[PDB]
C-alpha cells in the first residue's frame, strides 16, 4: 500500500472541515471531524491519504505543531469569499508550515469558489472595501509560497474537491 | 434526528440545536471505543510479543484511556437528561460540571512530544515498524496509524468549543442555555489554554534538560527559569555550520547538536544572549558569503560583542525566525 499524510492548513472561518467532509450526506452536516484515511487514484497508483484537519487548534500555538510531524502534503486552504483568510496564507500559515514542515510539498486551495458571484457576498464585502478572490490571485500566491499548485473548489456543490485531494496526492508522491 | 418520533415537529432551528447536542454524544462514544481499540489493539500486542518493553509502551500510551469513565459520566448525565422523546432541553449545567474535569488530560498531553520522539527512535526497529503495518492492514484501524489514535484526546479537546458553540447558535435567546453554554465556552477555553501552556512547559523543560554546557560561563538562569520556547529549529550559520537555536521568551540559546546514543544533545554555541540584550538585524539576500534568506542576531554589543548571521530555508521561514525574534524583543521592552 502507499500511505500519504495530508494536513489540512488555514483560518478557522476558511471551511477547512467542510472539505475534508466532503470528500469522505443530504441527511447532516457534522461540526467537527476526526481523522479519515480516503482511496484516492492518480496515475495508475492507488494511494491511502490519511486526512488530518487542524480545525480549532488556530487559538493554541504550543498544542497545533503536533499535527505537523510525518507530513507528505499540506493542504493550505483560503475561502475565496474572504480576502483576509488569503492575506493570512503568506503571514502566517505560510511561515508556520515552511518551518515545522520543511520541504513538504503544499498545494493551495481558494474554498467557497461558489460565493465569488454571490451577489449577497459581493455587497459585505463591497462595505468593507473588498471584493472576492480572483483566480489569478490564488495562481499568484501559489507560486509565491512554493505551492505544487492552485485550485478552487465548493464544498458546498462539491465542484472541485475531488481534483484537489487528487492534486494533493499528486504533490504527495513527488 | 431519525430517533425521535414524527409527531415531535418543531422549528428547523431546534432540530439543529438537538443534532449538535446529540453529535457531541456520538463523538464521546466514538472516542471511547477509539481509545478501548489503542489499548487492546496495539499496546497489549506489543507488550505481550515483546515488540516495545513495559517502560517504553508505558512512556508512549500513558494514561490515554484512563479516563474513559470521565466521558461515560458525560453520556449518562446527557442519557437521564434526555426524554422519551429523544429530545434533550438542557446541558448548559451539565457542560459547566463536567468541561473542568478534561483538566485530567494535561499530563498525557504534555508527555505526547517525548512519546513521539521515542516512537520516531523505533523507526529503526524492523520489528516494530512491521508490527505497525501489520496494524495499518487490518480493518481496526481503519487504515489510521498509531500516531493518529495518539493523538484521539489532543485532537478532541480543541473540538469542544465547536461544538458547544454550536450548540449555542441554535439556542434561543430566551433559554437559560444561552448563559450556562457561554460560561462553558469560557470554561473549555480556559483548561484547553491551561493545557496548551503545560505542553509549552514540558517542551521548554525537555529542550532545557538536553542542554550541554562545555564552559560554566555560558550557563545562565534565565535559560533554566525558562517556561515558554517560542521558537526553536536549526539555521545555517556563516561558516556552514548547522545550528540549533532555541528561542526563550527571555533568551536566545545558539546550540550545535550532538550525537548522544541517538540521543540528541544540545551542545552551547557561545554565550547565550538575553532577549533584554538582543539585536535583530535584517540582512538582504547576497550581503554574506555563507547567500538568501539571512539575517543577524547580536548583543547589544557594548557587551563583549558576539554576532551571528543565519540563513534560513526560505523567505517565509525567515519570516517565522525573523517575527518571532522582533516579537519577543518588542516583548520585553513593552514590559522592561
Amino acid at each position: 500500500a502507499i500511505r500519504k499524510k495530508l494536513v489540512i492548513v488555514g483560518d478557522g472561518a476558511c471551511g477547512k472541515t467542510c472539505l475534508l467532509i466532503v470528500n469522505s450526506p443530504e441527511v447532516y452536516v457534522p461540526t467537527v471531524f476526526e481523522n479519515y484515511v480516503a482511496d484516492i487514484e492518480v496515475d495508475g497508483k492507488q494511494v491511502e491519504l490519511a486526512l488530518w484537519d487542524t480545525a480549532g487548534q488556530e487559538d493554541y500555538d504550543r498544542l497545533r505543531p503536533l499535527s505537523y510531524p510525518d507530513t507528505d502534503v499540506i493542504l493550505m486552504c483560503f475561502s475565496i469569499d474572504s480576502p483576509d483568510s488569503l492575506e493570512n496564507i503568506p503571514e502566517k500559515w505560510t511561515p508556520e508550515v515552511k518551518h515545522f514542515c520543511p520541504n513538504v510539498p503544499i498545494i493551495l486551495v481558494g474554498n467557497k469558489k461558489d460565493l465569488r458571484n454571490d451577489e449577497h457576498t459581493r455587497r459585505e464585502l463591497a462595505k468593507m472595501k473588498q471584493e472576492p478572490v480572483k483566480p489569478e490571485e490564488g495562481r499568484d500566491m501559489a507560486n509565491r509560497i512554493g505551492a505544487f499548485g492552485y485550485m478552487e473548489c465548493s464544498a458546498k456543490t462539491k465542484d472541485g474537491v475531488r481534483e484537489v485531494f487528487e492534486m494533493a496526492t499528486r504533490a504527495a508522491l513527488q | 434526528m431519525l430517533d425521535i418520533t414524527m409527531k415531535e415537529s418543531l422549528t428547523t432551528r431546534e432540530i439543529r440545536r438537538q443534532e449538535a447536542i446529540y453529535e457531541m454524544s456520538r463523538g464521546e462514544q466514538d472516542l471511547i471505543e477509539d481509545l478501548k481499540l489503542a489499548r487492546k489493539a496495539y499496546h497489549d500486542p506489543m507488550l505481550k510479543l515483546s515488540i516495545m518493553s513495559e517502560e517504553e509502551l508505558t512512556h508512549i500510551f500513558g494514561d490515554l484511556d484512563s479516563y474513559i469513565p470521565l466521558h461515560e459520566d458525560l453520556l449518562t448525565r446527557i442519557g437521564e437528561a434526555t426524554k422519551p422523546d429523544g429530545t434533550v432541553e438542557q446541558i448548559g449545567h451539565i457542560l459547566v460540571s463536567w468541561l473542568p474535569r478534561l483538566n485530567a488530560y494535561r499530563g498525557y498531553c504534555s508527555n505526547q512530544l517525548a512519546a513521539k520522539a521515542l516512537l520516531d527512535q523505533k523507526k529503526q526497529d524492523p520489528r516494530v515498524q512491521d508490527f505497525l503495518q501489520r496494524c495499518l492492514e487490518s480493518p481496526f484501524s481503519r487504515k489510521l496509524d498509531l500516531w493518529s489514535f495518539l493523538d484521539i484526546p489532543r485532537s478532541r479537546l480543541v473540538k469542544y468549543p465547536l461544538l458547544l458553540k454550536e450548540i449555542l447558535k441554535h439556542t434561543p435567546k430566551e433559554h437559560p442555555d444561552v448563559q450556562l453554554l457561554e460560561d462553558a465556552i469560557l470554561i473549555i477555553q480556559g483548561v484547553l489554554s491551561d493545557i496548551n501552556l503545560k505542553k509549552g512547559e514540558s517542551e521548554c523543560q525537555y529542550y532545557i534538560d538536553k542542554l550541554e554546557y562545555l564552559d560554566e560561563k555560558q550557563r545562565d538562569p534565565r535559560i533554566e527559569a525558562s517556561k515558554v520556547l517560542l521558537c526553536h529549529g536549526e539555521l545555517r550559520s556563516k561558516s556552514g555550520h548547522k545550528l540549533y537555536i532555541f528561542l526563550f521568551q527571555d533568551i536566545l540559546v545558539l546550540t550545535r547538536p550532538v550525537t548522544r546514543n541517538e540521543r540528541h544533545s544540545y551542545q552551547v554555541y557561545r554565550q547565550p544572549i538575553p532577549v533584554q540584550e538582543l539585536v535583530l538585524e535584517d540582512l538582504q539576500d547576497g550581503d554574506v558569503r555563507m547567500a538568501k534568506n539571512i539575517f543577524r542576531i547580536r548583543f547589544h554589543d557594548p557587551s563583549p560583542a558576539q554576532s551571528h548571521t543565519l540563513q534560513a530555508n526560505d523567505v517565509f521561514h525567515k519570516q517565522q525566525w525573523f517575527n518571532c525574534i522582533r516579537a519577543a524583543i518588542a516583548h520585553h521592552h513593552h514590559h522592561h
